[PDB]
């Protein structure tokens, strides 16, 4: 249902986040932003319960920023994905858990190599080529499984997409209003305006 | 519960406009409720939901917006006045509090900004929002007749004009309009307006309401 | 050493007695009460040129309705103004109306000797407090370390306290203006400081009941400064 | 298992005049289908010209009653023997009731008094503490039986000037002392007759600046 | 819990263990802070007995608390960085709670205000430094530079200057500094620090530290070459 | 709602002459989706293996735990962790989780530095130590190991010998069970190297 | 000397000097008077100023509708006790529906008074306090100092030169304990008593502080222009 | 009451300085001297064993040398009871970073948090400092090999070369006559030595009174190994560069 | 959260001109079960107060214990222990009364209903009910349990108003009671036929009488009673 999506090319990680915020019989916005910056190359997309998932991002988004002030050093994908895991991990067996699910696409500056992380709420971490939370897999994965080359260039990564995107508006029971496309490399973040 | 709220951004600033019906069931307990909580001179908060809890903690939310700019020497936010709200109701989640509310101000930085906030911890900024038994009503009239560039007095007829809508068909909705326009000087009240004699003198003037004998 | 809470032999509390000689060595405040409004004034003391001086903030507003002025070590007045200001909104939530200068007063004067072996020490730090209610209208309360707060028709504390508190003695009268008043916290002002007066190194305040609380700016200080030395000077 | 809840059943009525204000209450308490008193009275005279009435479960009624009035007497400590305004009374009275909002009071409070201007005054809670003033409030078991009643003949609802076509309303107007007390008292004799938790006696406290009086009348014990 | 009270008043209305508080911080080596038209300087000393310094990983005496706040110090080192800590928490909780960054005048109140409560809590003594807080405003263009002290005072300047020898490069910034004419570039505001560092330091090789601050999150820390060109035209200049 | 048989898996132990072997399969699901095919589920800490099926988000705990406790370990008795200890550590730091448990099925692998012998060890979620001289099984397809494993096994097999057998019994008990194989990992463990074989399996 | 750095330490001849300079804040503090008849209780209270611009310092505090005491030393401290007062006059009250008696009400301020000269950290109350009520066994008048001694007594006075007053109303005792039935000749007798504590100074409108609780009469306290009638 | 004994360890003296602190260090100053040297593809840690009685078991000692992790060590001047403690609660703090990162701990975020603790002495709690002094030396993928120091205050500063413990004084002006940034770690191998062997209070330097540690990139291709010598080892090594 | 299990059924009341009368019979039952036969459910507390209790007889045997400490209690430091500070019925009762509330408040209640009877200090009679849920009521009859649906009716017609109290004698009032505790045994399934009866009088003061039987009972008319409709024999 919110609908958020991941892959990694050859040097970009790049995540796509439905715009619908649906409540009861009433699309109360379609133009929802489902993500935060974690860090100057790290992005992490969210879904899952209302609430949780907003007050979870700008947490963990809190938790990076001071890390980056106080050692004036950016963490790597892999750490940053590690440290999200761990407060899932916690939060499971709380009184009250987070129920978020999240995707983590980061630019790796040392090893110059883009990472795509998924992890649920359960904190579930796995490093994936492509990936995706909710029902939105059981739709795409087989297009993703036949299409997916490890040495693609971003425009044939976004072409990858809109046909991923395209069988979800077509096969999919709700309107999700579109989705909002964000790239991930070596010069940074960046928004696709035109999708 | 039974309620119509909405708000909206427009050229001109904000028009909140609500319904004024609480109702216990069938039985209805009150025809003049307030709905619109005037937190401070310059922000409004609209009720649905559990009406203890929305007038509990929007009159507690002006408290902490006086104590802000006491301290800072400068005018809240409505980003940051939201936000306050919106973070302490996270706190109580699962307990039970029951709000959706739109928290609607006009500020320098942001200009007229509408944040709608929920009890379960939902935080959406943007242009058009109804909330209620009746929002669906509301939202048709909203849609279809919304233009960024509507006049003052346009503005306030669309949200009295929504507002009628809704206690026309939703049940649990009607009683009174009461308006309200958003500016960065502060909101002006634009009076009480009984649904009953609203609705026969809409029909005559604009035509509307053909199904309804009159 | 010796307990934090021990009386002297004169039934004194040497902490609270000692910290009486800390807001000696502060910057002089100056308060009037009429019937037209309350006026505060204080003396803002830069140590050095280079520091600037609007950042000095010794008048404080509390409430609409509740203004303060402070002498002494004026780090400490810091939580005091904070639990002022909740005291004074948390009232207003409670009770939908202001809330009385004198109740506030008595919840300032409440933390005072809150210290103890709590905080570590008592407040280095003394308080002009003045508001209005529509009770008992136009008020000046003294808020000590000891605990102890007097309602004044006009007060001074600070280094020039006494010279100060004489002066006030003579000029008082209850059908004071609050132009008159004004003039008058410029002219004791002045006479106690220590450099040359001007609107820079002093800092105006009052409380009407119509407008509330305000901070005069410095261009309003430096006409009513203008304006006293030529009365002076017309007899 | 355990229910910390019961019902005591009555019904309260508050009208608010133009220099005064009443606050009614039947005097039965039941418990199921059993009377426990023809006369236990629920409107308390709180001090500082407040009347109150917590209509419900009995228990909780009591509570809230006794801790208001221990709150008007801790505002005198506290604030100069200051008087408590009816608005100022209502906004503390929604702090002890949300302050349970998790396990709460299962009453329908009202109080009524005067303003700080001297105009007659009503305020109407729900069990967690949303409130309301207004000119006229039924609470209770009959409420459902009183309150059309009252929008009919108080404010005058569906009411047209006759020979009008329907289109000029019956003006708005302040009743006097006497006009209210027929409304409250016809209210409640068309209750007891209807509603079988309604009846023995009804105790009325009228608000005016000079104090708070008192009126008794019997009602139908069956 | 310990809960004796160290910091407690004197006969004659003194707190000493404040004011002794104060000898450590003019015993810490010399901080400066100079605000120019559109920008702020903070010079540091370094002092020049330690040799065989590692001066990549050895802690720099300017930290930033945010993208667009420094923070710069006197006296006891280690102190320094529970104030540090405090205030970077604290920033990123501004942030958090009010979608805004701290204004330096904020982050200053808030610092200032935990040196306050070490003053008058049991069993703590006092900070042993003096902070230079510089920095711009979200969405500002006014240079911002404020002092702290262990007492918990805290105000505006100028310019000014904490530390050892710190009257010595006030009293040259009292007659150098015009307050109607600030320096009006970056270049003229890091002639004028190093210039009032030069009356204390010794030799300006890896003595003098230089950080300039400008709007919108812009900061950058000088090398030894560059603050080494400012020493250079500086004495050629004063031979005359 | 089933926490050991959300994401699947299986982990299977065997002793030979000399030497032990552990494997696992390489799936991790989400019910009917399967999500990751590389997701291993057997680690080391020096020359102890452990094995773990279950919940994934408490194997990548677990494994994270005893990592750090046997890095303290080694740093304060200035040797490596045997495998008998190790089994030891695993049950009490389980069980300290009784009425909150980790919901996972651990699997201990090694040869003792000092006398050689091999050991494995299984255990339930909350410590219960199952140790054996034959085989331990481990997972969602643990009935269709335990099969495979009590026909197809014999003692002292050598290495080469072992590999297949255990290859065999993890193969096909992978493919009764939908929730388990996407791939199989093989570690074959002598006394002084360590071999891992990738098995080529069906993909379904 | 070496035996009064806090309140935990007795003196060799077994005084505790803490309590005793905790008593002489009371001695530097003005002076207040209280008596009683049968139906009435009077206090009568010398407020002191700062100065000519000041006002002057409320010595009587209310506790309940039938019970309340005049100040003499630390204000503040009195402030605590009466608060302590009106909580428990309220707790019998609300748990009881009994007015609190004038005897226990002294019983709980001894005890609480105790503890704070026992136990190390804290220190003794500097503060006397007279209190009067009516309750169901008629007037009653106490006096409380911080050692945790409290007296009842038919009339007393406490502060600065109070032994005037104290020696008046040991003269004036067969008189002034049949005054039943008459509030103002009662208030008359104690503001007699506390005059012969004055030197110099003379009762004056916003001087004079007079308090008055009986058998048809709560707790009420006069101030300003009410006390001009007994000058 | 308990006023009466309070030392108050956590107060400054008139002329601003932590008595306690102070005090500590000045028992610091009689430990055995411990030297770190920062070379270009290694870092040396040397320390001198205090007055070593003929009996005392060599081989199965640790005195000076601690091992924090894989990467990093520290060497020991004062009170080793005190360092322990000390070290444990670092050694923990390596792995929580491990566990929560999945990264080995950066040297400075390690020593930073360690001179935390000894600050939080000095402030707060009324317990006397830390008598200990450490030598960090490690290493990881930001900095590369990186030398630090901690003191009772609770300040730390990185190094080049530096000593600690007893004749610093001296040993400083040694290091930094002699060294160099271009140097190898077989070089500051015999930097540490020669320094120790002259500022040293015996009248000869033995094996048996010293304990020595380098930390290399000379395992097999990009990684970091741990050499804490043994008795022969340093045996071997002083007769190699000619001490004995 | 309770469950009742060793329990005593109606207690039953009502005021006369000069006093007030309440009643209990002396059964503890186990459901069904008949028993405890020697079980006292009033408790005078002084001269001038009795407390009848029924529901709970492990939580009644509790408050007896509160009470008895209650009354030592307020003999510490009291000299008018006996006198004008003696426990009034009003004091007891809002004391009761607290304790009620505070134990349903923290959903651990005292599982019983209780009737405060006795006479004030300026000779009023107090006459008020409390139960486990912390209800309060007062009457001029009340009753607990099966009392309430069968005593009040008989007791309301002695005593209907305010008015009817100075009309109502003692013998009258008594005569009342021991009539409703016999309709009671007729009809209540867990009644005993023994019970106690407690009198607090203005003048005469309490008179407490225990091992009362309900006597001139109405069984004759059985014999007539044959089969359930058409059965002659
Ligand atoms: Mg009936
Ligand atoms: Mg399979
Ligand atoms: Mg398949």
């Amino acid at each position: 249902m919110d609908i958020i999506l991941g892959i990694r090319v050859q040097d970009s990680v790049i995540l796509a986040s439905s715009k619908a915020v649906t409540r009861g019989i009433s699309v109360l916005k379609d133009s929802d932003d489902k993500t935060r910056q974690l860090s100057p190359h790290t992005l992490m997309s969210f879904a899952g319960e209302a609430g949780d998932t907003v007050q979870f991002a700008e947490y963990i988004q809190a938790n990076i920023q001071l890390y980056s002030i106080r050692e004036d050093y950016e963490l790597s994908p892999q750490a940053v994905s590690s440290f999200v895991r761990q407060e899932l991990a916690k939060s499971i067996r709380s009184r009250r858990p987070y129920q978020v699910n999240v995707l983590i696409g980061g630019y790796d500056k040392k090893k110059n190599k883009p990472e795509l992380y998924q992890i649920d709420y359960l904190g579930t971490k796995v490093e994936l080529p492509y990936g995706a939370h909710g029902y939105s897999g059981f739709y795409t994965f087989s297009l993703l499984d036949h299409h997916y080359r490890p040495d693609m260039t971003t425009e044939e990564g976004l072409d990858l997409l809109k046909l991923c995107v395209q069988e979800l508006e077509k096969r999919m029971p709700m309107d999700f209003k579109g989705v909002i496309v964000k790239i991930v490399d070596k010069d940074g973040i960046r928004q696709v305006d035109d999708f | 519960a039974g309620a119509t709220t909405l708000a909206f951004r427009f050229q001109g600033g904000i028009i909140v406009a609500v319904d004024s019906r609480a109702t216990a069931g069938n039985w209805v307990a009150s025809q003049t409720v307030k709905k619109v909580i005037e937190i401070n001179p310059f922000l409004l908060g609209t009720m649905a939901g559990g009406a203890a809890d929305c007038q509990f903690w929007e009159t507690w939310l002006g408290s902490q917006c006086r104590l802000h700019e006491l301290r800072e020497k400068e005018r809240i936010s409505v980003a940051a006045a939201s936000r306050i709200l919106s973070n302490l109701v996270y706190q109580y989640k699962g307990a039970g509090l029951s709000m959706g509310t739109m928290i609607c101000g006009y500020t320098r930085k942001e200009g007229p900004t509408i944040y709608y906030v929920d009890s379960d911890g939902t935080r959406l900024k943007g242009d058009i929002f109804c909330v209620g038994s009746g929002q669906t009503f509301a939202y048709g009239v909203l849609d279809s007749n919304y233009k960024w560039d509507l006049s003052v007095e346009d503005a306030l007829y669309l949200g009295k004009r929504s507002i009628l809508a809704a206690a026309h068909r939703d049940a649990y909705s009607g009683g009174s309009v009461n308006l309200y326009h958003v500016t960065e000087d502060g909101w002006i009240y634009h009076g009480n307006h009984d649904v009953g004699e609203l609705f026969w003198k809409v029909k005559e003037e604009e035509g509307s309401f053909n199904n309804v004998i009159g | 050493d010796r307990g934090v809470s021990t009386f002297s032999p004169e039934g004194r509390l040497f902490q609270v007695e000692y910290s009486l000689e800390a807001i000696k060595l502060g910057s002089t405040a100056i308060g009037i009460a009429t019937k037209e409004g309350v006026v505060l004034g204080v003396e803002k003391r830069a140590t050095s040129p280079l520091l600037e001086s609007d950042s000095i903030e010794k008048i404080v507003e509390i409430d609409r309705h509740i203004g303060c002025a402070m002498s002494g070590l004026t780090a400490d007045a810091r939580s005091m103004i904070e639990h002022a200001r909740t005291a004074a909104v948390t009232h207003n939530l409670y009770y939908d109306e202001d809330i009385n200068v004198e109740s506030l007063t008595q919840s300032v004067c409440d933390l005072a000797l809150r210290f103890g072996e709590l905080m570590s020490r008592p407040f280095g730090v003394a308080l002009l407090i003045a508001g209005h209610d529509a009770d008992d209208g136009y008020q000046l309360f003294h808020a000590e370390p000891s605990g102890t707060f007097y309602r004044y028709n006009a007060k001074a504390i600070g280094s020039g306290s006494e010279g100060a508190q004489a002066e006030l003695l003579n000029e008082w009268h209850s059908s004071l203006t609050l132009k008159e008043a004004e003039l008058l916290v410029l002219k004791i002002l002045k006479q106690v400081m220590e450099e040359k007066l001007d609107e820079n190194n002093a800092q105006l305040s009052c409380i009407t009941k119509q407008d509330g609380f305000k901070i005069y700016d410095n261009e309003k200080t430096a006409e009513l400064i203008k304006e006293l030395k030529e009365k002076e000077a017309a007899e | 298992q355990f229910n910390p809840y019961g019902d005591n059943g009555g019904t309260i009525l508050g009208i608010a005049g133009e220099d005064f204000a009443v606050l009614a209450g039947d005097t039965r308490n039941i418990t199921d289908y059993s009377i426990n008193s023809r006369y236990e009275p629920k409107v308390f005279d709180c001090g500082d010209n407040i009347v109150m009435s917590a209509n419900g479960f009995a228990a909780d009624g009591d509570a809230l009653v006794k801790r208001f009035k221990n709150s008007v007497k801790w505002y005198h400590f506290d604030h100069n023997d200051k008087k408590l305004s009816i608005n100022s009374a209502a906004r503390n009275i929604q702090h002890l009731l949300y302050g349970k909002r998790f396990f709460p009071y299962y009453v329908h409070t009202i109080i009524a008094g005067l303003d700080e201007d001297g105009k007659g005054a009503v305020y109407s809670f729900d069990p967690v503490g949303s409130y309301e003033r207004e000119q006229c409030r039924a609470g209770g078991a009959a409420a459902s039986l009183i309150m059309p009643f009252l929008d009919n003949q108080v404010n005058f609802k569906n009411q047209y000037e006759p020979g009008t076509n329907g289109k000029v309303k019956k003006p708005l107007k302040y009743l006097s002392v006497e006009e209210v007390i027929k409304l409250v008292r016809d209210s409640f004799t068309s209750a007891t007759e209807r509603h079988i938790q309604v009846g023995d006696g009804l105790e009325i406290l009228i608000v005016t600046k000079d104090g708070v009086r008192k009126e008794f009348y019997e009602l139908k014990r069956d | 819990g310990y809960d004796r009270a160290l910091s407690i008043f004197s006969p004659d209305g003194h707190i000493f263990q404040v004011e002794y508080a104060l000898e450590a911080v003019k015993r810490g080596t010399c901080a400066v802070g100079v605000k120019g038209k559109n920008c702020v300087v903070l010079g540091c000393e370094r002092r020049s007995t330690l040799k065989l310094q590692d001066t990549r990983i050895t802690p720099s005496k300017v930290s930033k608390i945010d993208s667009h706040v420094v923070l710069s110090f006197s006296g006891l080192n280690a102190d320094s960085r529970i104030l540090i800590e405090k205030a970077r928490v604290e920033a990123q909780s501004h942030r958090l709670t009010l979608e805004d960054p701290v204004t330096v005048e904020y982050l200053t109140r808030y610092v200032a205000g935990v040196q306050q409560r070490y003053t008058q809590s049991g069993g703590v003594r006092p900070f042993g430094v003096s902070t230079l807080i510089a920095g711009f405003d979200p969405r500002d263009d006014e240079p911002k530079l404020y002092q702290t002290e262990p007492s918990g005072i805290y105000s505006s300047w100028s310019a000014q200057t904490i530390g050892r020898n710190s009257k010595t490069v006030r009293e040259f910034l009292e007659k150098n500094y015009d307050r109607k004419e600030p320096p009006a570039t970056v270049e003229e505001c890091v002639k004028l620090t190093v210039r009032s560092l030069l009356e204390v330091v010794q030799t300006g090789a890896k003595n003098i530290e230089i950080t300039v601050v400008k709007p919108d999150s812009d900061i950058v820390a000088l090398s030894s070459e560059e603050i080494n060109q400012y020493v250079t035209q500086i004495e050629q200049e004063k031979q005359e | 709602s089933d926490p050991s048989s959300i994401n699947g898996g299986i982990v299977v132990a065997m002793t030979g002459k000399d030497c032990v072997a552990i494997a696992c399969d390489l799936r991790l699901g989400s019910q009917s989706l399967g999500v990751s095919n590389k997701f291993e589920k057997i680690f080391h800490y020096g020359h102890v293996f452990l094995g773990i099926t279950g919940l994934a988000t408490d194997v990548t705990t677990l494994n994270e735990m005893f990592r750090y406790k046997t890095n303290l370990y080694k740093l304060k008795e200035e040797r490596a962790i045997e495998p008998e200890t190790f089994t030891q550590l695993v049950s009490s730091s389980l069980y300290e989780r009784r009425f909150g448990p980790y919901f996972v099925g651990p699997v201990v692998a090694g040869i003792n530095s000092k006398s050689g012998k091999p050991f494995i060890a299984g255990f339930d979620l909350i410590g219960c130590i199952d140790e054996a001289k034959d085989f331990i099984v481990s997972g969602t397809a643990s009935d269709q190991l335990f099969g495979m494993c009590e026909s197809l096994y014999e003692p002292n097999l050598e290495p080469e010998d072992l590999f297949e057998t255990i290859s065999q019994a993890l193969l096909n008990a992978a493919d009764r069970d939908a929730l388990s194989g996407w791939g199989a990992v093989v570690y074959i463990i002598k006394k002084d190297e360590v071999v891992k074989r990738y098995l080529k399996m069906r993909q379904d | 000397n070496n035996y009064d750095g806090d309140t935990v330490t007795f003196s060799p001849t077994g005084r505790l000097f803490q309590v005793e300079y905790a008593l002489e804040a009371i001695k530097q503090g003005s002076v207040t008077v209280g008596l009683r008849s049968n139906t009435h209780a009077v206090l009568v209270a010398l407020k002191r100023n700062a100065d000519e611009l000041s006002s002057y310092q409320k010595k009587i505090i209310k506790c309940d509708e039938h019970m309340g005491l005049s100040l003499a030393g630390l204000a503040p401290d009195a402030r605590v006790l009466s608060n302590y007062l009106r909580q428990q006059c309220n707790y019998s009250s609300l748990v009881f529906n009994r007015k609190l008696a004038v005897e226990r009400a002294g019983h709980l301020l001894c005890d609480k008074a105790q503890k704070n000269t026992q136990s190390y950290g804290g220190r003794p109350y500097g503060v006397g306090l007279l209190i009067i009520g009516y309750d169901k066994s008629g007037a009653h008048l106490l006096e409380f100092q911080p050692s945790g001694n409290v007296t009842e007594l038919y009339g007393t006075a406490i502060g600065a030169r109070s032994q005037g007053a104290k020696t008046y109303l040991e003269r004036t005792l067969d008189t002034f304990i049949k005054i039943d039935g008459n509030p103002d000749e009662l208030i008359k007798a104690g503001v007699e008593a506390i005059s012969q504590s004055l030197r110099d100074e003379s009762l004056t409108v916003d001087n004079l502080s007079i308090a008055i609780v009986g058998k048809d009469t709560p707790f009420t306290i006069y101030d300003g222009e009410a006390v001009a009638k007994y000058i | 009451g308990s006023r009466r004994y309070d030392s108050r360890t956590t107060i400054f003296s008139p002329e601003g300085r932590l008595y306690q602190v102070e005090y500590a260090l000045e028992s610091i100053s009689h430990a055995g001297t411990a030297i770190g040297i920062m070379a270009s593809d290694g870092i040396v840690l040397a320390a001198e064993r205090k007055v070593t009685s003929t009996l005392l078991e060599q081989d199965t000692s640790t005195e000076k040398l601690y091992k924090l992790n894989d990467k990093i060590a520290v060497a020991v001047a004062g009170l080793t009871a005190d360092a322990e403690i000390l070290i444990n609660t670092a050694r923990i703090h390596a792995q929580n970073y491990l566990k929560t990162y999945n990264e080995d701990i950066p040297v400075e975020i390690l020593v930073r948090r360690l001179s935390d603790i000894k600050q939080g002495y000095t402030q707060h709690g009324g317990l006397r400092p830390f008598g200990v002094s450490f030598i960090y030396a490690g290493y990881d993928d930001r900095y590369g090999y990186q030398l630090y120091t901690s003191n009772p205050s609770g300040n730390y500063t990185g190094w080049k070369a530096i000593s600690v413990g007893a004749n610093t004084s001296a040993a400083q002006t040694l290091l930094q006559m002699d060294y160099k940034d271009d140097m190898k770690v077989d070089d500051a191998i015999e930097l540490a030595l020669k320094t120790l062997s002259k500022t040293t209070d015996s009248s000869a330097l033995t094996y048996d009174r010293l304990e020595f540690a380098t930390i290399r990139k000379g395992a097999n291709d990009g990684e970091v190994y741990q050499k804490i010598f043994k008795p022969q080892e340093i045996k071997d090594i002083l007769v190699k560069t000619g001490i004995t | 959260t309770q469950q009742p299990i060793v329990t005593g059924t109606s207690v039953i009341s009502m005021k006369y001109d000069n006093g007030v009368i309440i009643a209990a019979d002396n059964l503890g039952s186990y459901g069904s079960l008949l028993r405890f036969n020697g079980v006292e459910r009033l408790i005078p507390v002084g001269d001038n107060t009795v407390v009848g209790i029924s529901g709970d007889i492990s939580d009644m045997q509790h408050i007896e214990r509160l009470l008895k400490d209650l009354v030592t209690e307020n003999a510490y430091d009291n000299p008018l222990a006996d006198a004008e500070e003696a426990l009034e019925p009003s004091y007891i009762f809002e004391y009761l009364a607290t304790v009620m509330y505070q134990r349903r408040s923290k959903m651990n209640p005292l599982w019983n209903a209780i009737i405060v009877a006795g006479v004030q200090s300026n000779g009023d009679q107090f006459l008020r009910y409390v139960n486990l849920l912390g209800v309060t009521y007062s009457s001029p009859t009340l009753a607990t349990g099966f009392g309430a649906h069968m005593a009040n009716p008989l007791l309301r017609k002695v005593v209907d108003r305010e008015s009817d109290i100075p009309k109502t004698t003692v013998q009258v009032a008594e005569e009342a009671i021991v009539n409703a505790m016999r309709v009671l045994y007729y009809r209540d399934a867990r009644s005993s036929r023994n019970f106690s009866l407690a009198i607090i009088d203005k003048n005469t003061g309490l008179t407490f009488k225990k091992n009362l039987q309900v006597e001139n009972m109405k069984w004759d008319f059985a014999k007539d009673i044959k089969g359930y409709g058409t059965q002659k024999i």
